[PDB]
């Protein structure tokens, strides 16, 4: 008689290379203003979106957004490979059907 | 600084196993192979062959193999190790049981060594491609180009980013360890290793012992010619059967671990473009089949994907909020209207 | 045993023919291919070449080959005797006119031992095409799976199923004969030979004879020397002049015929069902195109086959009758409905 | 007569140069590969390496070659020359720079002699395929069937009909120059030849000498280690410096210029002819794909053509007018009806 035994193990390969799956919300989005008014001609300030964040690099000081579209283009379910993503679906952890 | 790698070289020993395809048939080679990895992008394979090539019998000879012929090792030349598929293809290094080598696409991997009078070759049924890395489906590592972070075997061999498991290997059967004793069969030793005995007949029922006759059976066919040899232990391959004490220690780190090298990726013809009124038409001529994607940068998107072999000639609306395209691997360029 | 085929071991003689791509053009080779077989299923070749295989001049013997350089038989041992195809083969065993051989798939068949000094080589144009036994249209014979009743060449050489014909060879030119003795040109023979003088000058037209000289004729490029060897025989090649006499008797038997063995067919993976009402789900991962069929149960056949490649859904309409479907080289299987 | 063009022979000498797929990298091998020229029809490929193919130092040994070793030639014989792509191919001539061969079709072209004691091969991505001459588009060339006025290269080399320009090669780095003069970075000669040199620190500043010694550097990678070695004369590669001194003329002859020659070409099996009133049947059973062709004789050309693969079985339309067809290269046939 054989007993013959298998199982299945990550390969080493999943070390480099591997999709991430990621459930995303709104967040909040930054930008980086720059503003040459009047005699000063600079600035270089990193600021938020929230209506309440004051900004007061150099001498004057602003507060900026809140954005008027709420439009993310990322969806609810985000797959991530390496270096590009896409907005597949994965179905959830622990339920993948095989081959698929 | 070769010599910081014993417990693969000392630790482990030449290994002989079914080879599904030796030769003309599915002889018991000692370079069967298993585990081919060939998932990189550059065309690099990493194949575990059951002969275990390093250095030589103590410490020294890089450049020779030791594979396993009958009850006994033999390290000998590596004059004429050859893989092969669909194309003849090209070593690159080789450290214990594995050897990394570049292929050519082809449907089976064959491995072969010359101990001189004879072929001693093996092989087995494996897909092989190799789609490089970016948007042109090239099919052989250009001359020139542009970079992109690929998927490849490391090239060098010190590293411990992953494990393989060697244990004690199992009691092989050899035959011809039973002698003739005149009118009885006689099992003789290697060198004091250990030889699971028994026949069919009652008789001597464990063998742990120097060379013993037998007592009861005659013929040596109905006889257990069993080698405990675990003085060098081997890797839990799928092709030996278990030692039933216990599995042993030597973790053995992975010699070619993948690692995300930057490989050279082919780069398309730039295309001729000709501008008309809120159109915009590429003139475009592909060397190989290359996607190209076109997005539009108002509202809704339109996006288009095409992989195109042929010379051909293609059209875009170019709207008011404007258009960029990506042909090959090129950098992204926008457009206007008007 | 190997020495009761005297037939073809002793009588035969290696002749040469007009080889179509003798290396760069078509020359005379030693080994000119003939009859290229390739009907079989897993892939094995018989090869019907110029040279005889396996027999030294002196009886029998299997490590050597004899091959016909100039008049005489300059056997040697076999030693570096490929036999290619779009990948190199490697070859099963061989039989004095013919070579069984298993080879990749490919266009082109080319034959040659390498004698050292010189190559000697022989190719032909010919497609070799290897249809797997089976439901899978596989590449190679796999490690595992099922068998399947295939056919094939039998790598045995004592059988006598088939017989071809050899006779008398023909009248074999031979310019070197033609020596000249500064005043008249003289003929010679080797030995036992019986040559044959023609030249363009008006004399004896005929010329049979033993070692002697022209009449009259003086010039070497306007005669002939034609050459008997009436004691051995040689196959009834198409490439060769007929002898002008009697088709001498001798039924050599074919090495290799085919025989109805079993070969290893390849597994396709299981399907992964998934019941719907009155409707079969079917989830397929294939590993090489396979075919499937399914057929309704009921009055009605219904029948449904189309290969499939590519990972796919299909689903079938499974009525109360019943419905049947065969996946790969799985056995049939049957449904209901509620 | 062989001897009859020293314009190449002894005033041009090989050199090294940067391969892209030197063995298993990018490294500077001896036979780097330039200009593929895969245009011939029976797929006879040009190609020309720097290492030059042909005579010995001075006039003599067809059967050697000569390339570059570091700083010194080194000539040896042609021992193991071997030219691959997809499947190995056939060398046919080998002179100067240019070796002409026969290949399969492929993808990936290699060119490699073998030194001995090491392979030292080269090898660059450019594909290879096959043309038949005339309308059948098979996939190597047949023993039998009817000719076609094909272009292909020749195998003769005593031809004038075109011409490459041979400066004066650009200088050449060797480090192994730079010794130590036990404190100091220090610069022998080859042969008295011309040793530009100089450092990042100030010392010597043109170097045109014997075997000088640095007065101010210290390290061997900031010196200037080149070699002007005119006294033989390169090809104008394009990837090695050009010297900026001048450019040298003696252009030499092209070896194998292409010609309009006569190449056998395949025979489609001829068609089974059927017919109904007005009415042709045509019954076909390629081979190979053959293109057929057909034309109506009337005022309507009303022409069709079709590459046909699978056996089919097609009709026709004759008119009173008639009607021609030529399948294959078979000559036109043509037709009337009731
Ligand atoms: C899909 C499309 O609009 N294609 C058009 C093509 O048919 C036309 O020939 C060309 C101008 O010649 O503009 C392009
Ligand atoms: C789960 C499922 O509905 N699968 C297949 C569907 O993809 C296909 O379009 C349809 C018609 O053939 O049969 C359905
Ligand atoms: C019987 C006859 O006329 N035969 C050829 C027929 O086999 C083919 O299917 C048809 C296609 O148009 O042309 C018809």
């Amino acid at each position: 008689t054989q007993m013959s035994e298998a199982y299945v193990e990550r390969s080493e390969e999943c070390s480099i290379d591997h999709a991430k799956a990621y459930k995303v919300h709104t967040g909040t989005v930054q930008a980086m203003v720059n503003i040459t008014y009047g005699s000063v001609s600079w600035r270089s300030a990193d600021v938020y979106v929230n209506g309440e964040t004051p900004a007061k690099i150099g001498d004057a000081k602003l507060i900026i957004g809140p954005l008027s579209s709420a439009w993310s283009p990322f969806d609810n379910k985000v797959v991530v490979y390496g270096h590009e993503v896409y907005n597949y679906d994965f179905p959830e952890y622990g339920t993948g059907k095989a081959g698929s | 600084d070769l010599d910081t790698h014993f417990t693969q070289y000392k630790l482990a020993r030449p290994y002989i196993a079914d080879c599904p395809n030796c030769g003309h048939s599915r002889c018991d080679s000692p370079i069967a192979i298993e585990e081919v990895r060939g998932d990189a992008h550059a065309g690099v394979i990493r194949i575990q062959t059951s002969a275990m090539f390093g250095l030589k019998t103590d410490g020294v000879d890089l450049a020779y193999m030791s594979f396993m012929n009958g009850k006994t090792q033999k390290s000998i030349k590596i004059d004429n190790l050859h893989v092969r598929t669909s194309a003849p293809c090209s070593l690159v290094s080789h450290h214990g049981y594995y050897i990394l080598a570049q292929c050519p696409p082809g449907d089976t991997v064959t491995v072969g060594f010359h101990d001189g009078p004879n072929r001693h070759t093996c092989t087995v049924a494996h897909k092989v491609e190799f789609r490089p890395v970016g948007r042109e489906k090239y099919r052989h590592p250009p001359e020139h180009g542009v970079e992109l972070p690929c998927n490849r075997y490391t090239h060098k061999r010190a590293d411990q980013g992953h494990y393989v498991e060697m244990h004690q290997p199992g009691l092989v059967a050899d035959h011809s360890l039973l002698s003739i004793h005149s009118a009885k069969v006689k099992i003789t030793v290697p060198s004091g290793a250990q030889v699971k005995y028994y026949c069919k007949c009652p008789d001597v029922r464990e063998g742990i012992t120097s060379s013993d006759h037998t007592t009861t059976c005659t013929d040596v066919k109905q006889c257990r010619a069993y080698l405990i040899d675990n003085k060098k232990w081997v890797y839990n391959s799928g092709r030996l059967p278990r030692g039933e004490g216990d599995t042993f220690k030597g973790k053995l780190h992975v010699p070619f671990v993948p690692v995300k090298a930057k490989c050279i990726a082919t780069l398309a013809p730039e295309p001729l473009v000709e501008h008309k009124h809120r159109t915009l038409i590429l003139h475009l001529h592909p060397d190989h089949p290359t996607l190209l994607t076109t997005r539009s940068l108002g509202s809704d998107a339109n996006p288009t994907r095409q992989w195109i072999e042929r010379p051909t000639t293609v059209n875009f609306t170019v709207t008011g909020e404007g258009l960029e395209y990506t042909w090959g691997n090129h950098p992204p360029k926008r457009v206007w209207a008007q």
